[PDB]
């Protein structure tokens, strides 16, 4: 009975929502920190025609690109997602210890 | 009781190729050997929006401030060199044979079942309808997809392929045979007991199948369509690709294999909308549409649950649709 | 304490089962105990032959490599472990979970005394180096460079300098020789003024929770994350009392009965691992015992960083 | 009810293919077929700054202090030769036929109807006014875009290709023929009624049509543009990018499309301005304008609407658009 946005509390720090001038483009963090400066693992991709940057559409508003990362994590990436399910099973038994 | 086989895995018979797609002249379809390849170049190209409005970008500064950023695209495009007026699609099918026995079936008895029922078809009627129909879909270029529509002329070219070399050459007239009409011949009949002779299993049968199509210099031929990766910005967008096996271009091989299933002119709605892919619940994703829908009695389940389980034997049409899709393969039974 | 009047370097040392758990809070890299340890052992080993005064340890690593593994559907790790032989019955033993890890550190050893002028510079950094090749560094082995391309040899950097151009020369020389890895030191003033920090935002603020402050990534509303100047990890530095000290012959089961025993706990504080030539002195960095053992607190840290 | 269905795409009718360009010299226009191609090369060009200045980079000392730092760019430019004052742009172009039909549509009941309203359309007037502008866009050349607006002399000539060869050879003069009115002649007629059974299905219907523009020796002939990559230093820019099919300057083939389309002289505001292309929601990209805007009831949706759901036929002209844009084709309905 773990729901779905329990899921993405934990499943957010795999994310990183870089700011571009056009708007905010968000990516995939490897090592779950949010693409920290020292401990971040940050996925970089390569693209058509030397694209080395984020795995993200350019997004106007962070709620979009937050949630086009949470839908590609959903769909595609389901070891980050058994590792957030985890989590989030852990912190509901938690709250009924503690 | 005889309850259905919770797994059922039919291997797909008549495996065909990647069909490579080639250009050339035509009147030297006979020196067709070392023509070289359709290649998949890429294009830009910019267009203003076309598709529909929904009420609320319909402010007309809006629509000018729209039009002003115009999208831009890369498209993968192959066409025909610019001294060519024929392409030549080629790819070689398999005929297997053991249609009826599955790859994978838990129940033992629904095994034996199905292989008595399958055996009964052939005993009282082999496959014969349904190599003539496959025979006339290797005949009629159906597998030229979207380079049949306005070709000039068409001819096909099917040679059995024995122990090394061609055992036995055809060579059809692909717009005199219609799309639609599963008419007699002499030497259709011919490629269908060469069909009907390997969907038996009594003999091992490889054609190599070409298909030219007079199309004019330099047009647009179309290769099957790859699905792209969506990873970067909108003007550099990469917005279609196209198959191509090494610097070639070419169609899928399941899209020429659902050319050749096009024998399906069975199915309760109208005929006159010509013959559809024999697929279970028998659907053309293009008009949006199902077919064979389960409600009438008329889907490849109800109608093999039917036969198989209870011994209610459909019409012979019905039948030809069952064992068609047997022969087409697929992954039945529930979970 | 006292200054190096040379500075001797081993070179990359390969250790093969090091102990990867420094401290019952921290794993990774093993603790500054284990090499200050590890220098004061040559020096009771080779240095009192020498005479010379093996003082003081720079800690480099140029390669780690741990021997955990993340497990399916978890985000943290585990360690893998050695099977051991079985009881005297047949029976599998109880595991006890030790990290091990490949290390290949590079020591930068203070040395001072007056065995500089009796022998040559080679002859005592080889003499180190023989002795270190039978020594271990963590609980682990020292791999001594069997049929490689070339051995790493060392080299005893007199810190004396005639000018203070050839000292800047000789420490870029060094610093050029080890700079594949990165220098561990201790922050212990960033620590305390982080707490301070800290205790400006909330009172009744503990040093543990300005360490584990200094150890996380924080996620800020606006959303960002808190910037960090370096890697700033947390180490074990040193010890502190828990009982009064023991007469030698008075506690039980001690490693031997000439030596006062004490029960100890662990100290945990700040370091930064930076890159060797931001220091802009290597006869810094060296990681130095001070025990003051009346009160307790028996300790490392590198004095004279900062 | 008729509701819209909620997929419609139609295939494109009237297929170019890129435009070929070559050079020459005039009065050997009847030799033209071994006529070298204008290739595509690069040049380094330097300019200073020509934008306008948003009033924080009006320093006279800034501004001096960016004029002595320019861009320097390379761009790919295509010229004729300097021995050669004729361009020759060589395309096919091949009039397909079956224009109402789609090539997806969900609704059966709204492709029923649609059917019926464009076989309405058909019996009461063909395709005959398409065909006379369409056919007046190959004959004044209006596919040549940019190398027509200061050329001496424009000579299209437009062949019908049959079995292998020229069934029928126009030859037109491109400058007599205006880019604005299409008026009546003789030529024109028999081209018009080739394209118009060409697009009624009566016959297949594959033209070649060749132009010849004198501009003059050495001159710059303008070939579609790409679109560039942009990851390296701004020095070694190529700020421009020409198409080129193989070592040969080339025309997109959706270029050629639009210039063909450019037959709407019927949008609501003024016909001082001329035809533009047939799109929906009828825009240039040029001028940035929309006209056919939706607020007016003047677009291709809801004049495509109006005939189809609830039989609202428009005028004449702008149903001779609504069918302008279903041989256009496109991707036409909603999410």
């Amino acid at each position: 009975t773990i729901s779905k946005t329990d899921i993405d509390c934990y499943l957010q720090t795999y994310v990183v929502i870089d700011p571009v001038s056009n708007g905010w483009q968000w990516g995939i963090d490897e090592n779950g920190v949010g693409g920290a400066l020292h401990h971040g693992r940050v996925e970089m991709v390569e693209g058509e025609n030397g694209y080395f940057g984020l795995r993200g559409a350019t997004h106007p508003t962070e709620k979009e690109a937050m949630a086009a990362a949470l839908g590609y994590l959903w769909k595609c990436r389901q070891d980050l997602v058994a590792i957030a399910r985890n989590d989030a099973i852990e912190a509901e038994k938690y709250r009924a210890k503690a | 009781i005889l309850s259905t086989a919770s797994v059922l895995a039919f291997e797909r018979k008549l495996d065909p190729s990647d069909a490579l797609m080639s250009a050339g002249a035509w009147a030297q379809r006979d020196a067709s050997q070392e023509w070289p390849a359709v290649t998949v170049r890429e294009k830009s190209v910019r267009g203003t929006i076309s598709n529909r409005l929904k009420t609320k970008d319909r402010d007309p500064a809006k629509l000018d401030a729209s039009i002003q950023s115009p999208n831009l695209q890369t498209v993968d495009v192959a066409n025909l060199p610019s001294d060519a007026d024929t392409l030549k699609v080629r790819f070689t099918l398999r005929v297997l044979g053991g249609a009826g026995t599955p790859s994978a079936c838990n129940d033992a008895a629904y095994r034996d079942k199905l292989l008595q029922t399958v055996a009964t078809y052939v005993n009282d009627q082999g496959f014969a309808e349904l190599a003539r129909r496959y025979a006339h879909n290797l005949a009629n270029a159906r597998f030229l997809w979207r380079n049949r529509v306005g070709a000039e002329a068409v001819e096909v070219r099917i040679n059995h392929i024995r122990q090394g070399e061609v055992a036995r050459a055809w060579r059809f007239d692909a717009l005199a045979i219609g799309l639609r009409d599963f008419k007699a011949d002499a030497e259709l009949d011919a490629l269908a007991e060469l069909i009907a002779s390997g969907l038996s299993g009594s003999g091992h049968v490889l054609l190599e199948v070409v298909a030219f199509a007079r199309i004019g210099d330099g047009q647009e031929v179309f290769p099957s369509q790859e699905l792209i990766l969506d990873k970067g910005d909108k003007k550099g967008q990469k917005s279609k690709t196209l198959y191509s096996v090494r610097d070639a271009a070419a169609i899928h091989s399941q899209k020429i294999g659902n050319a050749l299933r096009t024998i399906d002119t069975w199915y309760p709605d109208e005929d006159g909308l010509g013959p559809i892919a024999v697929e279970p619940y028998g659907s053309v994703t293009s008009q949006g549409k199902a077919y064979r829908q389960p409600k009438q009695k008329l889907d490849f389940y109800t109608l093999l649950d039917n036969w198989v389980l209870r011994d209610e034997a459909p019409a012979v049409e019905q039948q030809h649709y069952v064992i068609a899709n047997l022969i087409r393969g697929g992954v039945f039974g529930e979970a | 304490v006292t200054d190096p009047e040379a500075l001797l370097l081993l070179p990359r040392l390969s250790i093969q089962n090091a102990n990867a758990i420094s401290s019952p809070l921290t794993w990774g890299f093993p603790s500054p105990g284990a090499f200050t340890g590890f220098v004061h052992a040559l020096q009771r080993r080779v240095g009192i032959s020498l005479d010379i005064e093996l003082d003081g340890v720079g800690i480099v690593c140029h390669r780690f490599e741990a021997q955990i593994s993340q497990p399916a559907g978890k985000r943290t790790k585990v360690f893998n472990l050695t099977r051991n032989p079985l009881n005297r019955d047949g029976s599998t033993a109880a595991i006890v979970e030790e990290g091990r890890a490949h290390l290949e550190v590079s020591l930068l050893l203070g040395v001072h005394g007056d065995g500089l002028d009796d022998h040559p510079a080679q002859e005592i950094a080889r003499q180190v180096q023989e002795q270190a090749g039978a020594m271990r560094l963590a609980g682990g082995s020292i791999l001594p460079w069997c049929n490689e391309r070339f051995p790493a040899p060392n080299a005893e950097l007199l810190m004396l300098g005639g000018s203070d151009e050839q000292r800047r020369k000789n420490q870029r020389r060094l610093t050029r020789r080890l700079l594949p890895g990165f220098a561990l030191v201790s922050r212990e003033a960033l620590l305390q003024q982080h707490l301070e920090t800290l205790r400006t935002t909330l009172p009744e603020a503990t040093t543990l929770d300005a360490l584990l402050d200094l150890c996380r990534i924080n996620f800020e509303p606006p959303w960002q994350v808190r910037d960090k100047p370096g890697w700033l990890v947390p180490i074990p530095a040193g010890y502190n009392a828990l009982s009064p000290l023991y007469l030698p012959g008075e506690v039980r089961n001690a490693r031997d009965r000439e030596t006062p025993l004490r029960f100890v706990e662990n100290l945990f504080g700040l370091g930064e691992w930076l890159s060797p030539h931001r220091v802009a002195a290597l006869s810094d960095l060296l990681w130095y015992h001070h025990a003051e053992p009346d009160k307790g607190l028996y300790r490392w840290s590198t004095p004279r960083f900062v």
